[PDB]
RNA sequence: UGACUGCUCCCUAGCAUGCUACUACCG
RNA sequence: GCGGUAGUAGCAUGCUAGGGAGCAG
């Protein structure tokens, strides 16, 4: 309850996942190893290994669901259609989706 | 009975327009969608008819598209 | 189910046993006849239901394949079906403005943009022959879609302005005919 | 179903018993015939039932092992696809600006929302109307996020090229307005 | 491009249980 | 003479599995 009130002062770009650089067989990655909540404060992961050999299936699944790599390997985006915070654009084009009528 | 008929005709007309790759032009598709959504919400049967004329003008002003004359000689529209 | 050898055997056994019993006889003959009859009766009775289940199952399978074929056929003629249906409903509506514009488009006078509804905004049509001009445009007013419009500009295929007084019966056939009238909606 | 181990004995006993019956012998041979054939059919019964149970069990086992093998093959291919995607997206990290801002951190951790803001090479802007356009990206170079960007291309909602000479107040109502502007970082990254 | 739950109807396949029936063995 | 057992057929009951569809938040 107190954190909710106090979090409205600090800048909005300091909230969310916290990333760092890890090495897998000499190549560098970018993965999320914590979070900064507006309500729960700062949370750090408990099992993080920087240097590791070739990764398994569940590590692939975890690293493929993290938004860290997708956001870090994308272009900057400034969207004026909405007033919500924007992070990045994953492609070079914007997709517009329509809805079709029914059948009689 | 003269209002549900025009709503069904508007639905069919929008389907036909969508089949002709009209949504590849954002302005025309937006206008067509607005007209179609406005017809279905009508309460009196004069505004619906003028909007129906406006919507049918979109299909009529496309030269290649369809054959008005063949589709009028099949014991269809006069 | 009277087309199987089991039916024939069961029928012959039934007839023989019935005749022997009706003639009147002892116990051992009846016992032997029924012991030779019941096996054939069971043989008949099994197939009597197996054939029925096979026949109904075959009928259901043919039904399902017909339905699949018909659905696959139907989902491949949608454009023509929808166009024919739309023009049928447009017939059934029976409105004067819609009929006017449909006949005009059928004879060659189609618009170039969306027909406006306000007391303002421009409308452009194409008039390909003198007869259509005679029917629609008379004077300085324009009648289209069961409304009234006021001509303000005439443009030819060569994009040169043509004044209204120029167009006449014999004075026309020296012109680029696909004219383009631009009018506004009269009050 | 016709060459079972007990089939030979059953058929031979049936043939011999029926030959004895056709010989028209006494009732004792008939009773022996009946008993022998009854026990022969009784012993043939389980030999005809257990085999049919076993075949269906074996078929079910084969089907289950086949589907297990197919599942393993699918797992292998999805693993390969995920590895390829990760290693392909790795190759665009711009490993000098990222390293420059990582080393400035006091322990190696930085917020994710400021990585594209300080290391990206391209910027995309979506503009609703002309009033917003003339306040954000007017001209050929503009400033955003404490950096200088220069325009490279402008397209519309239909993905067709639009030149800056026709983005004006008079010509505004003739464009598919959700315009997308692409720029490059000047003097820094691209 | 197609989220998380809940309920209901239809068709097929298997399993378990019960009812009846037909032969056979045993006492 | 009665019961038990072993197959076979029809019928009914409840679950599991697969497919098609409908409604509600």
């Amino acid at each position: 309850n107190f954190n909710v009130l106090f979090s409205t002062v600090f800048p909005p770009t300091s909230f969310g996942p916290l990333v760092r650089k890890i090495f897998v067989d000499g190549v560098p990655f970018v993965v999320s190893t914590g979070y900064h909540f507006r309500e729960l404060g700062v949370v750090h992961n408990q099992d993080v290994n920087l240097h590791s050999s070739r990764l398994s299936f569940k590590e692939l699944l975890v690293y493929a669901a993290d938004p860290a790599m997708h956001a870090a390997s994308g272009n900057l985006l400034l969207d004026k259609r909405t007033t919500c915070f924007s992070v990045a654009a994953l492609t070079n084009n914007v997709a517009f989706q329509t809805v079709k009528p029914g059948n009689f | 009975s003269k209002m549900s008929d025009v709503k069904c005709t508007s639905v069919v007309l929008l389907s036909v327009l969508q089949q002709l790759r009209v949504e590849s032009s954002s302005k025309l598709w937006a206008q067509c969608v607005q007209l179609h959504n406005d017809i279905l919400l009508a309460k009196d049967t004069t505004e619906a008819f003028e909007k129906m004329v406006s919507l049918l003008s979109v299909l009529l002003s496309m030269q290649g598209a369809v054959d008005i004359n063949k589709l009028c000689e099949e014991m269809l529209d006069n | 189910f009277s087309s199987l050898p089991s039916y024939a055997a069961f029928a012959t056994a039934q007839e023989a046993y019935e005749q022997a019993v009706a003639n009147g006889d002892s116990e051992v003959v009846l016992k032997k006849l029924k012991k030779s009859l019941n096996v054939a009766k069971s043989e008949f009775d099994r197939d009597a239901a197996m054939q029925r289940k096979l026949e109904k199952m075959a009928d259901q399978a043919m039904t399902q394949m017909y339905k699949q074929a018909r659905s696959e056929d139907k989902r491949a003629k949608v454009t023509s079906a929808m166009q024919t249906m739309l023009f049928t409903m447009l017939r059934k509506l029976d409105n004067d403005a819609l009929n006017n514009i449909i006949n005009n488009a059928r004879d060659g006078c189609v618009p170039l943009n969306i027909i406006p509804l306000t007391t303002a905004a421009k409308l452009m049509v194409v008039i390909p022959d003198y007869n259509t001009y005679k029917n629609t445009c008379d004077g300085t007013t324009f009648t289209y879609a069961s409304a009234l419009w006021e001509i303000q500009q005439v443009v030819d295929a060569d994009s040169k302005i043509v004044q209204l007084s120029e167009i006449s019966m014999d004075n026309s056939p020296n012109l680029a005919w696909p004219l383009i009238v631009t009018a506004l909606r009269a009050n």
